[PDB]
RNA sequence: GGAAUACUGCCAGCUGGGACUGAGGACUGCGACGUAAGUCAAGGAUGCUGGCAUAAUGGUUAUAUGCCGCCCGUCUUGAAA
RNA sequence: AAAUAUGUAAGAAGUCCUUGUUACUUAAUUGAACGUGGACAUUUGAAUGAAGAGCUUUUAGUGGGCCAUUUUUGGUAAGCAGAACUGGCGAUGCGGGAUGAACCGAACGUAGAGUUAAGGUGCCGGAAUACACGCUCAUCAGACACCACAAAAGGUGUUAG
RNA sequence: GCCCUGAAAAUGGAUGGCGCUCAAGCGUGUUACCUAUACUCUACCGUCAGGGUUGAUAUGAUGCCCUGACGAGUAGGCAGG
RNA sequence: GCAGUCAAGCGUUCAUAGCGACAUUGCUUUUUGAUUCUUCGAUGUCGGCUCUUCCUAUCAUACCGAAGCAGAAUUCGGUAA
RNA sequence: GGUUGCGGCCAUAUCUACCAGAAAGCACCGUUUCCCGUCCGAUCAACUGUAGUUAAGCUGGUAAGAGCCUGACCGAGUAGUGUAGUGGGUGACCAUACGCGAAACUCAGGUGCUGCAAUCU
C-alpha cells in the first residue's frame, strides 16, 4: 500500500509483482472437447464441471492456461477466498482416498515432513506459494464447487470475460465468482 | 459427468484366494492370511500369495534344483521352501541333508530327501518353526518350460514352434521354410 | 454399387485406446547388424577381461 | 495408376539449398562418430549412395554402428499403435551431430563443477532448471519520462 | 460495456540491454472495468506502436473521475467506426453531466442509428465544448436558449393493479 | 482548506424469516467453557405436548384432472414410416 | 517465406579419476568397445499429472458407415461425388432449437434440498405487459445461430453522418 | 441505418400459435426472474479399491466391519442369479 | 421457360412510344439433364374420354394509365383468375 | 604487417573499371641434352635461376559502381495464420477476444575472417 503512496509522492509509479498464484475453475462440460486442451484439463485435475484447483504461475504452466482457456475461468485468489475454500471444501488425498480436513492431525500426518502441520500451514504454503507448493497443493483434492448462487452475471458463459463474460483470466474478479460457487 | 482417465469398476488382475476347493489348502491359506496379516516378514506375504496360484504357475521344483540351490554360499543350513510339489531327480548322486518344506513330495522325492538324513515337512509345520521365514530359501520352478509356450508368439521370423499335430518331413517343411521352396519363414 | 474408398477417420482414436507407449530400452541391447569383425575381436576382449578377473578368485 | 516410388514426393526435400550446390565441403568428412552418439538426419541429394528414405528426413536417432563410410542409426518409427525400432545405414553426408545433445553434456560438466564449488563450501546448490518466473515489483521513474499519451487514429484512404 | 468508467492506463515496453528505462505511454480508456481497460490499451498499442504485451508491461491503472459531475456540459465526440461496407469518421455532440455519461449514450446511439456494436467503434476524442455556440449540431443547440421551457404532453401513468375503476387521464 | 458519501474489498462482527434433512446406536477422538465441582452446540436429534380407533395412516385398483408417451420385430448411415 | 502441425534431448543404463582385457585399430600403451578399483546419493539435474507400473495368453463382434466446423478435388450445381484433422451420430437417453439422427447445453444407479447451463419470462407456458437510449409504419412491415433463401439496380420516406 | 420498389405457382395455413405498432419489431445497455437425468450437500442400491477382524470367548472367515471413489450403452464378452 | 439492370444502336429526326446489341443480376420447376434419398415379400407404366379444383407469367370480358393515341384498328403498361 | 605451401568456413571473398605495390616470395620469363606429352616444347615433361620484367597473374586502394552480407518502431503489427462465440452480413466476405506473425518496399552500415608451417626491411 505505502509503496504505491511513496512512489506517487516521488512522482514515480510503484508497479506490483506479477501474481505468483492462480485458482482455476472448469466451467465447461466434458463432451465435445478437443484432444489437446482435453489432456491439459486433466493434468490440471479439472475433469468435471465446476471443479477447481490452484496453479503456480510460471511460463510452463502459463501456456497450459492458454491452451485450456475457453473452458475455464480463473484469476487471483484472495486470502479470504483461499481460507474459506480450504476450510469449507478442503479435502486431502491419502491412499488414493478423498478425506476431509476435519482435524489438523490429518495434515501433519501427511504434510508434516514438509513443515505444514495445520490447515493454516496449508493455506500459507498456498497463498505464499514457494517451497512445497507442489506437494501441499497436490495433497488438496480438486475443489468440488457448486454452480454460482446468484448466476454467472452474463447472458452467455462461453465468450471471454472481456467479450461479455466467463472463461479466460478474469483476474481479481475470480474471487466474487468462487465465493458464490463456494 | 466425469472425463474419466481410467476404466471404472476395474478389478485387479490378481487372484485373491486359491481356485481350488481342497479343504486342506483353504486351511493353509487360512493360516498364512493370518501370518501375513499379523506379521511383517515379507516371506509370509509371499507364500500366502503363492498359495493362490494355478498348476502352471506352480511348476515343480526338482530335487536337484534344491541340491544346487544349497551350494549357494551361506545356504547349506537354510530350509528350502517350495509352495508347490517337489519331484525326484535320478541324476544327482550326492544329495545333502537339509529340511524341505513343500506342499507335496513325490514318492522318490521324500525318499531321496529323507535317506540323506534330511526332513520333509508340510507348510504349516514350517509355519510353527519359522513364523517369519527364518532361514527359509524359497524356490520356484522353470515356468517357461511348458510344451505350451513353445508356440506362443508363433510368427514369420519369430523362431517359434508351429502348432503341428504330427511332425516329420512332409509336415510344414517346404514352401516358406527354405529359400528353395518359395522363401524362408 | 460403388462404396467408400478410404479414410483414416477414427484410426487415431483406435491407436490411443491402449497405445503408443514406446519400445522398451535395455542396457546390453541387440547387436543385430553391428560390424562383424568388430564383434569377433570383441568376443576376445571379453574372454580376456573375465579370464583376467579370475586372477582374483582362485 | 497411382505412383508410390521410393523417392516420390521429394522434389524439394532432396533439393540442394539455393546457391549451395556442388561439392560437399570437407567438414562433413572430418567429423567423427561414436556409438551412442545422437545424430540428426538430413539427406544430401547429391550423395545418392547411403541416403535415408524420405520418411527419416528430419528425424533424430542414436548411432548403433560405425562402419567404413557410414553410421548405423537407430530410429524409433511409429507404425500402427506401437513404436517399432529401425536400423538405418546412412553415409556421413546425411548425418549431423545434434546440438541440443552437445549442450546437454556442457550442462553436465557445468553441473559437476557448480556442485564442486558448492560442496567445497558445504553450501547448497539448486542444479536443476526452473522455468520463467512471474516478475518482482519495480518502480519506474518519471524523470525524463513524462508519459507521452496516445490516442486512436481516424480512418483515411490513400489510393 | 456496462456502466462505463474512464481509466488512465499507463504502460511501457519491457526494459532491456540497450534501453534501461524506456518511454512511458498513456491512454484514456472508456471501459467498464480494469481487465477490459488494460486489454484495450494493448489493443491500440499494437496498432500505433508495434508493441505486443508479451514484451511490455502496464505501469499504472488509475480511474479518472469526473471533475464537476453535477455541472451540465456539452461534449464534442469524435468517432471512427466500422460499417457493413466501409469504415468512417464521425463527429457528434452529446449534452450531459459527465464524460462517462456522454460515452454511454454515444455507444447506444452508434448502435441504434448505425447498428455499430462496441467492437466496431474506436473513440477518437471526447472533449468539453468551452465556448457555447461552438456547439455545431442542432439537436443540442436547441437546449441552449435563454429561459428554455417545454411541456411533456400525453402522460401515461403506469398502473399497479390490472383493473381500474376510472377511465385514466393523460394530463401533465 | 477540512469533511462526508458513493464504489470496491475484508471481519475467525452481531442478528431475524423460510425450506429440506436427522444417516449412526454403550464408551473410546479433537476440543470448547469453567478457579474447581462440573458443563457444552465438541466423532450424525433430542425434549415437551397433542391427535387416531367400525379411525389417522398406508398398499392396490378404478376413474377424473395437469403435463408427458407414434408399432413392435428387423435389415439399415437413417423406420412411427 | 509464416501460423498450425512434426523429430530428438533434459543423466544412476549418469559423471569424473585410476588402469585391465582384445586376434579389432593406430607410427605408437594409439584408439575403439567392454570392465576392475576409487569418488559424487539434500534440487540425481525443467513443468504438470499419475486414479499404480510392467507383461503374457486367448477369444467375440466389425470389416456398407454417416454428420458438423475448418482444409480441400471433380461438377453449373445438388439433401451430388471424393480426400484431410478433430468432434459427433451410429450404439444415447436428458434440457434447449415448436417439429427433427448429427446443432446448442449436457451424457444417465433409486431419491431429497439447493444452484445452474443452453434457452426463455404478453397469453398459450414455469418466469419483469421490467428498467433505459434510439430506430422503424410497410394497401407485401418485422420478429434470432445451424434453418428452412434472395440479387444486380433504384426511392425528394425517415434517421444519423 | 430502418423502411419502400426490384419480389411470379399451383388443397386453405402458418415469426410454433394467438396476436403485437413510444412492440410482444430492430440495435444496445442494466437488473431481476423461470428451468435439465449437469453442479453442490445428504440418504439408499450396486460396482471397484484400500484396510480392520475368529487369542479363549452360542447362530453366517467364501463371513462381520471401517473408509474412498465410481454408475450411458448396440454388436459383443464375462459374472451372479 | 420467364423477368430484370446498363444503354451502343433501331426507331426521317429522336437511346428508352415501341424495341434493344456487347455484357451482367435473377426467377421458375409443365423441358431436358445431373443425382440415386424413398419404394424391387410389387405405389398398375403413354394418349384420350369424364369431372372437380387450384396457379397466374391474362388470350377474352370490366375499369384505367401510355403511344411515333387524328378517326378506325392496334400496341405498351396497372387493378384484375 | 607483407609473402608462400596446405587449408576451414565458402561472394563482407564474386563482377566491372581505374590507380598503386617497398622487401622477400610468387610469378612472368631463359633453354630442349636427358625422362616425358603435343598438329604445335602453347599446354604437359625435363634443364638453368642463368639473359630479362612487375607488363600481366597476384596484392591492396578507388567507385552517390553491379552483386553479396548485416540491421532498423522503413513498410507492418500489414498479409497470412492457431483458438472463441446462438458475433456482423442476403452473400462474397468482415470485425472483436486469447495468441503467432511474413514478404515486396524504404533507409542505414559493411565488402573476407581465420588455422598450421616456412619466410621477409
Ligand atoms: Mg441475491
Ligand atoms: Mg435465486
Ligand atoms: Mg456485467
Ligand atoms: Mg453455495
Ligand atoms: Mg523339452
Ligand atoms: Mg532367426
Ligand atoms: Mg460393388
Ligand atoms: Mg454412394
Ligand atoms: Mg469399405
Ligand atoms: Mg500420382
Ligand atoms: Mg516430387
Ligand atoms: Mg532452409
Ligand atoms: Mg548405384
Ligand atoms: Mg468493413
Ligand atoms: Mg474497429
Ligand atoms: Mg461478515
Ligand atoms: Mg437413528
Ligand atoms: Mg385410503
Ligand atoms: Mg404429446
Ligand atoms: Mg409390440
Ligand atoms: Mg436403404
Ligand atoms: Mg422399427
Ligand atoms: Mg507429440
Ligand atoms: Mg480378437
Ligand atoms: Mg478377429
Ligand atoms: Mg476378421
Ligand atoms: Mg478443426
Ligand atoms: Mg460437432
Ligand atoms: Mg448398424
Ligand atoms: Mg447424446
Ligand atoms: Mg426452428
Ligand atoms: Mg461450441
Ligand atoms: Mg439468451
Ligand atoms: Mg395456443
Ligand atoms: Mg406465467
Ligand atoms: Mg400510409
Ligand atoms: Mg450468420
Ligand atoms: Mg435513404
Ligand atoms: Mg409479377
Ligand atoms: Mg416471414
Ligand atoms: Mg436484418
Ligand atoms: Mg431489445
Ligand atoms: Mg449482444
Ligand atoms: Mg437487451
Ligand atoms: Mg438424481
Ligand atoms: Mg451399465
Ligand atoms: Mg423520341
Ligand atoms: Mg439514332
Ligand atoms: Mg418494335
Ligand atoms: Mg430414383
Ligand atoms: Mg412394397
Ligand atoms: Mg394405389
Ligand atoms: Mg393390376
Ligand atoms: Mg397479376
Ligand atoms: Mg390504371
Ligand atoms: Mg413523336
Ligand atoms: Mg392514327
Ligand atoms: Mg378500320
Ligand atoms: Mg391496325
Ligand atoms: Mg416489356
Ligand atoms: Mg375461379
Ligand atoms: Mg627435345
Ligand atoms: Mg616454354
Ligand atoms: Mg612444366
Ligand atoms: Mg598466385
Ligand atoms: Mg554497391
Ligand atoms: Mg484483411
Ligand atoms: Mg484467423
Ligand atoms: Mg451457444
Ligand atoms: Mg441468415
Ligand atoms: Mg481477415
Amino acid at each position: 500500500i505505502q509503496a504505491k503512496r511513496d512512489a506517487k509522492a516521488a512522482g514515480s509509479y510503484y508497479v506490483e509483482a506479477q501474481h505468483k498464484l492462480v485458482f482455476v475453475v472448469r466451467i465447461k462440460g466434458i463432451n465435445k472437447i478437443p484432444p489437446k486442451p482435453r489432456k491439459v484439463l486433466q493434468l490440471l485435475r479439472l475433469t468435471r464441471i465446476n471443479s477447481g484447483t490452484f496453479v503456480k504461475v510460471t511460463k510452463a504452466t502459463l501456456e497450459l492456461l492458454k491452451l485450456i482457456e475457453p473452458y475455464v475461468a480463473y484469476g487471483y485468489p484472495s486470502y479470504s477466498t483461499i481460507r474459506q475454500l480450504v476450510y469449507k471444501r478442503g479435502f486431502g488425498k491419502i491412499n488414493k482416498q478423498r478425506v476431509p480436513l476435519s482435524d489438523n492431525a490429518i495434515i501433519e500426518a501427511n504434510l508434516g515432513k514438509y513443515g505444514i502441520l495445520s490447515i493454516d500451514d496449508l493455506i500459507h504454503e498456498i497463498i505464499t506459494v514457494g517451497p512445497h507448493f507442489k506437494q501441499a497443493n497436490n495433497f488438496l483434492w480438486p475443489f468440488k464447487l457448486s454452480n454460482p448462487s446468484g448466476g454467472w452475471g452474463v447472458p452467455r458463459k462461453f465468450k471471454h470475460f472481456i467479450q461479455g463474460g466467463s472463461f479466460g483470466n478474469r483476474e481479481e474478479f475470480i474471487n466474487k465468482l468462487v465465493k458464490s460457487m463456494n | 459427468g466425469i472425463d474419466h482417465t481410467s476404466k471404472q469398476h476395474k478389478r485387479s488382475g490378481h487372484r485373491t484366494a486359491p481356485k481350488s476347493d481342497n479343504v486342506y489348502l483353504k486351511l493353509l491359506v487360512k493360516l498364512y492370511t493370518f501370518l501375513a496379516r499379523r506379521t511383517d516378514a515379507p516371506f509370509n506375504k509371499v507364500v500366502l500369495k503363492a498359495l493362490f496360484l494355478s498348476k502352471i504357475n506352480r511348476p515343480p521344483v526338482s530335487v536337484s534344483r534344491i541340491a544346487r540351490a544349497l551350494k549357494q554360499e551361506g545356504a547349506a543350513n537354510k530350509t528350502v521352501v517350495v509352495v508347490g510339489t517337489v519331484t525326484d531327480d535320478a541324476r544327482i548322486f550326492e544329495f545333502p541333508k537339509t529340511t524341505v518344506a513343500a506342499l507335496r513330495f513325490t514318492a522318490g522325492a521324500r525318499a531321496k530327501i529323507v535317506k540323506a538324513g534330511g526332513e520333509c515337512i508340510t507348510l504349516d509345520q514350517l509355519a510353527v518353526r519359522a513364523p517369519k521365514g527364518q532361514n527359509t530359501l524359497i524356490l520356484r520352478g522353470p515356468r517357461n518350460s511348458r510344451e505350451a509356450v513353445r508356440h506362443f508368439g508363433m510368427g514369420p521370423h519369430k523362431g517359434k514352434a508351429p502348432r503341428i499335430l504330427s511332425t516329420g518331413r512332409k509336415f510344414e517343411r517346404a514352401r516358406g521354410r527354405r529359400r528353395s521352396k518359395g522363401f524362408k519363414v | 454399387a460403388k462404396s467408400k474408398n478410404h479414410t483414416a477417420h477414427n484410426q487415431t482414436r483406435k491407436a490411443h485406446r491402449n497405445g503408443i507407449k514406446k519400445p522398451k530400452t535395455y542396457k546390453y541391447p541387440s547387436l543385430k547388424g553391428v560390424d562383424p569383425k568388430f564383434r569377433r575381436n570383441h568376443k576376445h576382449a571379453l574372454h580376456g577381461t573375465a579370464k583376467a578377473l579370475a586372477a582374483a578368485k582362485k | 495408376g497411382k505412383s508410390h516410388g521410393y523417392r516420390s514426393r521429394t522434389r524439394y526435400m532432396f533439393q540442394r539449398d539455393f546457391r549451395k550446390h556442388g561439392a560437399v565441403h570437407l567438414s562433413t568428412y572430418l567429423k567423427v562418430y561414436k556409438v551412442g552418439d545422437i545424430v540428426d538426419i538430413k539427406a544430401n541429394g547429391s550423395i545418392q549412395k547411403g541416403m535415408p528414405h524420405k520418411f527419416y528426413q528430419g528425424k533424430t536417432g542414436v548411432v548403433y554402428n560405425v562402419t567404413k563410410s557410414s553410421v548405423g542409426v537407430i530410429i524409433n518409427k511409429m507404425v500402427g499403435n506401437r513404436y517399432l525400432e529401425k536400423r538405418l545405414n546412412l553415409r556421413v553426408e546425411h548425418i549431423k551431430h545434434s546440438k541440443c545433445r552437445q549442450e546437454f553434456l556442457e550442462r553436465v560438466k557445468a553441473n559437476a563443477a557448480k556442485r564442486a564449488e558448492a560442496k567445497a563450501q558445504g553450501v547448497a546448490v539448486q542444479l536443476k532448471r526452473q522455468p520463467a518466473q512471474p516478475r518482482e515489483s519495480r518502480i519506474v521513474s518519471t524523470e525524463g519520462n513524462v508519459p507521452q499519451t496516445l490516442a486512436p487514429v481516424p480512418y483515411e484512404t490513400f489510393i | 460495456m456496462a456502466h462505463f468508467k474512464e481509466y488512465q492506463v499507463i504502460g511501457r515496453r519491457l526494459p532491456t540491454e540497450s534501453v534501461p528505462e524506456p518511454k512511458l505511454f498513456r491512454m484514456r480508456i472508456f471501459a467498464s472495468n480494469e481487465v477490459i481497460a488494460k486489454s484495450r490499451y494493448w489493443y491500440f498499442l499494437q496498432k500505433l506502436h508495434k508493441v505486443k504485451k508479451a514484451s511490455g508491461e502496464i505501469v499504472s491503472i488509475n480511474q479518472i473521475n469526473e471533475a464537476h459531475p453535477t455541472k451540465v456540459k456539452n461534449f464534442g465526440v469524435w468517432v471512427r467506426y466500422d460499417s457493413r461496407s466501409g469504415t468512417h469518421n464521425m463527429y457528434k455532440e452529446i449534452r450531459d453531466v459527465s464524460r462517462v455519461a456522454a460515452v454511454e449514450t454515444l455507444y447506444q446511439d452508434m448502435a441504434a442509428r448505425h447498428r455499430a456494436r462496441f467492437r466496431s467503434i474506436h473513440i477518437l476524442k471526447v472533449a468539453e465544448i468551452e465556448k457555447t455556440a461552438d456547439v455545431k449540431r442542432q439537436y443540442v443547440k436547441q437546449f441552449l436558449t435563454k429561459d428554455l421551457k417545454f411541456p411533456l404532453p400525453h402522460r401515461v401513468q403506469k398502473s399497479t393493479k390490472t383493473f381500474s375503476y376510472k377511465r385514466p387521464s393523460t394530463f401533465y
